[PDB]
């Protein structure tokens, strides 16, 4: 059958195609793989590259989905990758808010937001702790972690099967990270509402003495040397606390929905 | 291990550099503030006429010392990237 | 009328027969064979190209909503 | 197959963004998070990428099923035309699908002015028909939510005036206990029920 | 068709979205939509894809009765062609003419009864058309800068010096704006300009 | 008809983006209208679109007259003549240039008059002035948002932000002036010597 | 050399700028410098023309022994001629395991197995290589980005002190990180530093 | 509008399908194949069909052009 | 000859990224840009202004050095290679003046040109940032300046961008920054 | 101006399509086509034809991308 | 496995060049010229080895053409 | 110099280009020149090379403002 | 590096160019040219210089294309 190879070429490139779907979302989630890090000539053969890994079939024989429509099926495709997305960046978007909230008590949001922004236009205490635990999570080898989920998925669930996301679990995703995020910096913000209080009494027996700058200047450090108490033992959470792992995929996601 | 390391070492000299100037500037506040009370004036401006004085001064004498943290720490920190 | 105008009308590349085709592959055979093959060897061509497009725009699209 | 079928295959996917923007829900359901966000006090928390993410997945959930049904429409084999009307008609039967969506929200009275304008039901009245109704529908189901924050606030300035504590700023104070009552109340699920039990 | 007809079919149907931008109604309700939402002090709501859509809409209900006219008039020696091309603007020209300010047209055209020329009304309309925009606007922030000074007042009767306002009134700009049913107000009412 | 005088005739029209950009008024244009949206406060409303869009046409009128002095000019067969043939056509323009760039930029660059000295000698002419229209501009506003702050601070509202309140009075202020009608005009009656 | 060379030679130099974009160390280096660039918040300068431009020259240092080893080094059976043409591309597979992570290719294995049943390949041991690579560059630029952070940080907090909530610290650090980098030795550093790991 | 467009649509559907089978059929048929007359037709009928297609695919192509710059800015 | 024309044809083709990298538009691009930043300004000059009026100074500069390679027969064994390196030494002897020997590594001398390109890149960018920061330094003091003065006055609320921008104007245009900087760039060369 | 585009305009489409029925009828008449001379004639009109309408598409195009670049 | 690329390689190369060789060996012998049976044998084997490795050159092009499309962006 | 470099390059060749061709029709056009091989020979070199001057000179002045697009676009 | 490139180039254009005169020079002997023993070679030089002159030029456009798609976009 001469014609054989030339066939199982094309197989090849269209079944890249769907990955392309669900792993592009993901590249755009994550903070060391999107286009502000990551791009031009490498980032459209890299992504390549990645899709035909995971890809759980025989790489040289017909695509299942030739008969289905495509255009059902790609916007279907699309929200599998970004619902994957949320779940991996899970640990960075915790460690990121859990900075903004700090830069506010500390320093200035503006009173009125009329700006809007204050500090720096993303504050930076939440792009430094943003960054600090990525690159920790790499270190204890995480980045198989993503890839390992990638290939269960495709297991657990495919195109033609229909997976579907779970409703129930969906809405009450943003109170889980919202919860993880305030525990975590209860520790330094508690003592900033208390410093204000020691001064705010003191208005009643030195009243002309002005209440606002003298905690103004003051909070930049009670939050700073606070922290570095803390910085230790705040790494652990991002390990194995808040990391996502294939055990989930059991229970978020439902096929034939 | 060398992040968790070069990690703390950021905040650390935080709290040092601008230690003294955050300092220098709360006990300047302070006396303004006790003065007032001691008599019947209220005014906004003389707080900030001293203050300025004090935080531009104990830069200006430190600002020497400033270059020789940065300029260890950031060689440091390149040896250890690519080392 | 003129010509069996039906539903026909209404698809872009007939994917059902696309895919009885590709079952049909397990030297040349000239020119009637030589002839058919033109067909399946160049449908198979512009769907893959269409495929490669409809992912860059339908990603893309779910990018354009997250940006703002 | 037929070429004029393939090029509107192509127009589709390059409008989908701001059809999406307009003739979906996902106008309403971004838009009540933001606004929440912002009576909270504190700003990108939750990230906006949080807030555009689950907005555009809950959504899909209403909107899918649609599209999916008038592509399976459009497949049935059995059907044959004799004219150009016709064959007019017969595409007009599968919009029907969304226009009955669509017909359901929108106001009879915004739709019939624009339907006469028109000239000198179409989908071109029922999409702006439909933007400014779904828009409006935001600002109402919000202003009920900002009522609790607001008594918060001046129940606190009033206790500090109560110690005496003059020209303290009531915010320090304040923001990080609107955080605590909704947080702790799971607020954030309270609200995507309320949303999605709407329309599903 | 014809070789050079195609030309200059080609050639306008690439320059569209600038003669939109500039000559057509598109630039007055573009604008009035941001103004009513920064008189509200939204930042984000509602994003910008959503109120171009909207003025992009509007705007075709108004603009088609014209290119509709159009095109059955080129469907139906030098010095013949020029004229007869010429009476298929009109029905454009008199459109800018309405609107456009009539000394800013003598002022242009003399930079260049007479006709006005469309170079000369392009300018004069695109100008003309944004004044109008920010009038409106003008307009649309004085029930709110009403409503804000009037709470500051409350505020300082209760002595709450330092209770910045703008939490209280935010809400309460809401509540007026939806019971007044303003989304539906400016779109009939703007929409009539041009009836 | 000749080839070499085609391909210097096609490869023109090619550049002419980037002439209109750096060897024409259009700079002058298009950055006062810019300013004038910055003065008021607004931030992405008119678009660019139009603005980049109305300062070119306006700036069409201005130019006109020195293309069509080229377009009934041929713009004869020897290099000695055939030189100054061309190089007259040029000399058209060449007295454009040299009336709005200032003298001792000019005489810098022709020791490293010659065109390739005049086109970046006018072009950091035309700017300078720009901005020297855009300072006049923000000096009507400016006293507007002092003055709010000034009696704000008498009624005791400490920290009431001003501008939920000024920015209207901007918008009335111009539009009483009818800015776009003398601006317009203004820009031109420098060129057009009317 | 035959005809079918050519098309196998014309084949590969169509296809060639993919590979060199992701099997060669080209993508670190194009990483570093735009984390530097960020670092210094300059997104505008300098512009990746420049950039992608010194990045290509240093790697032709790094690659080139791999690339002339291989043309001075190019039958009775198809044995004999597909075994050969093997032998000239182990030079290059000593160089992408030499730098892809253990892990990986031992997973990139695995999953190329299991579809098939139920000394690695270039196919996957080519998607190991560029997942390491990058994963090494974000360290990188971490260390780089790590001593401009405390300019932020305590410009910030001195504003403060006056009470300057207004101010906008970028407008005021943007100077003071451009000193430090021009008294230190700056992309000299980097650019010997990052040779010396292939040399 | 929306009325309007569904009779462009449909209109054009029909014709190209009608005249992509008027070209096939000549083709076919050995009378039409090998008469000069019925070949001088014939590149008529080829030419005008790819014309009015690429006519239609720029025009749409730029409609859905004007839509981007607008909204999206 | 045939293969004469090859090196010529891929030498034009490749032209403008050298331009990007080996030539001294790089130093020129960066410059005009911090400008427009240190100002304040954000969409004004366009990018495609200073980006044309950059170049045009690049090549006052660089004229001398493309002529002689011009009228010096370029090109159509051992005899062949010296004959075309004699040429390029007109570059050569350019980047050397600018690349440092530490890094050209990486006084009679004859090193490769493969080796000044990198080298002589970063050198250039080394030297932009020093430019650009003295020129942020006259205008950062303006800014703080009438931020104190407000506070003075209580305003602490009113945002100074809504008065520093015409300050900053009026200052350029009094020293006529663009001469100075356009003036002072062809002196480092000349 | 618009009063000279639509006289540059109209001259151009005018002198076009006279040049091109002129050929067309040189074709159908057989005491044309069928003499050396009369084709020698015949080859010239049809080259003038292709690179006088090749060019005004050419400086159309690039006077439309001038303008589309400025505004963007 | 992608490694079948060097199998399916290798062996139309080496099939290739015998059949080269052998159309050049059946015109050096004196009577492979000049019988007419033995010419007429060698009109079929050079069509043949033509149409071969034009069809290899052509399918390969496209096989390429569809990676550099996917990869490109 | 620069500035004339323009008009020396442009005016220079020109006209050598423009007299090459008119004498290339005339030869043409004489019963001694298109009837004699050896007039027929020199013929075939010098058409063949008009066609490759002005091949290489329309060539690299597209490269030329190429770059100048490359380096203001980007 | 360079140095090394310029001995490959500087080679490859002598072995050219007295290619190119070695064929002329066998245009003007009488004796070779009115030979068909000494054609018969000639056809054979005259065609292997097209063929390495036209790869020369085809994989060097291909390298300078690859380098263009790193730096241009």
């Amino acid at each position: 059958m001469f014609y054989a190879l030339y066939f199982e070429i094309h197989h090849l490139v269209a079944s890249a195609a769907l990955g392309f779907a669900r792993v592009a979302p993901i590249f755009f989630f994550l903070p060391f793989l999107n286009s502000g890090v990551l791009s031009g000539a490498p980032r459209n053969a890299i992504i390549i590259l990645v899709a035909l890994g995971v890809w759980p079939h025989a790489l040289n024989e017909a695509p299942p989905f030739l008969s289905v429509a495509m255009i059902p099926l790609v916007l279907q495709e699309a929200a599998v990758g970004v619902m994957l997305g949320c779940l991996l960046s899970w640990p960075f978007w915790v460690m990121h808010a859990l900075g903004c909230i700090i830069d506010n008590q500390r320093g200035a949001t503006l009173s009125s937001s009329i700006d809007p922004a204050n500090g720096i236009d993303t504050s930076e205490m939440a792009n430094f702790l943003n960054m600090f635990a990525a690159v920790v999570y790499l270190q204890n080898g995480g980045l198989v972690t993503m890839v390992d989920v990638l290939n269960k998925s495709y297991q657990l669930c495919d195109p033609m099967n229909e997976c579907t996301p779970s409703l129930p679990p969906l809405l009450t995703f943003i109170n889980q990270v919202a919860q993880n995020a305030l525990v975590l910096a209860s520790p330094v913000v508690l003592v900033l509402l208390l410093s204000e209080v020691f001064l705010g009494l003191l208005s009643r027996f030195a009243p002309q003495m002005n209440a606002f700058a003298i905690s103004l200047t003051v909070k930049s450090g009670i939050a700073v040397l606070i922290m570095l108490l803390y910085f230790s033992p705040v790494l652990p959470d991002n390990v194995l606390r808040l990391s996502f792992q294939a055990t989930g995929l059991s229970s978020w996601f439902y096929e034939r929905g | 291990d060398d992040l968790v390391f070069a990690g703390n070492k950021a905040l650390y000299l935080v709290l040092i550099l601008s230690g003294w100037p955050t300092i220098v500037a709360t006990i300047i506040g302070l006396l303004v503030g006790l003065f007032q009370t001691v008599t019947q004036l209220q005014e906004q401006t003389l707080p900030f006429g001293i203050k300025l004085l004090g935080v531009c001064l104990c830069l200006f004498l430190l600002s020497g010392w400033y270059g020789e943290v940065l300029l260890s720490y950031g060689r440091q920190v390149i040896f250890l990237a690519l080392a | 009328d003129i010509v069996s105008l039906d539903d026909r009308l209404l698809q872009a590349f007939s994917g059902s027969a696309i895919a009885t085709a590709v079952d049909k592959q397990t030297l040349v055979t000239d020119p009637k064979e030589l002839a058919i093959s033109q067909e399946m060897i160049s449908d198979y061509n512009l769907y893959v190209s269409m495929v490669s497009t409809l992912t860059r725009k339908g990603v893309g699209a779910v990018e354009t909503l997250l940006r703002s | 197959g037929n070429d004029i079928s393939l090029i509107a295959l192509l127009a589709f996917s390059t409008l989908l963004p701001f059809i999406i923007a307009s003739g979906t829900c996902f106008v309403k359901f971004s838009i009540v998070f933001v606004m929440v966000r912002n009576a909270l006090g504190l700003q990108q928390i939750p990230s906006n990428m949080t807030l555009n993410g689950v907005a555009l997945l809950l959504s899909m959930f209403v909107m899918w099923p649609i599209m999916h049904d008038a592509y399976v429409y459009f497949e049935d084999e059995d059907v044959t035309f004799n004219d150009i009307s016709s064959l007019s008609k017969h595409v007009d039967e599968g919009l029907d699908g969304y226009r009955d969506y669509l017909i359901k929200y929108s106001d009879r009275e915004l739709v019939q002015f624009f339907e006469n304008a028109q000239l000198k039901p179409s989908i071109f009245a029922l999409l702006p028909a439909y933007a400014l109704s779904e828009i409006k529908s935001a600002f109402k189901i919000g202003f009920y939510l900002y009522l609790p924050f607001v008594v918060v606030d001046l129940v606190v300035s009033s206790v500090l005036l109560a110690l005496g504590m003059m020209m303290m700023s009531p915010v320090t104070i304040s923001t990080p206990i609107k955080l605590v009552l909704f947080v702790a109340l799971d607020g954030w699920t309270l609200l995507s029920k309320g949303l999605i039990l709407q329309y599903m």
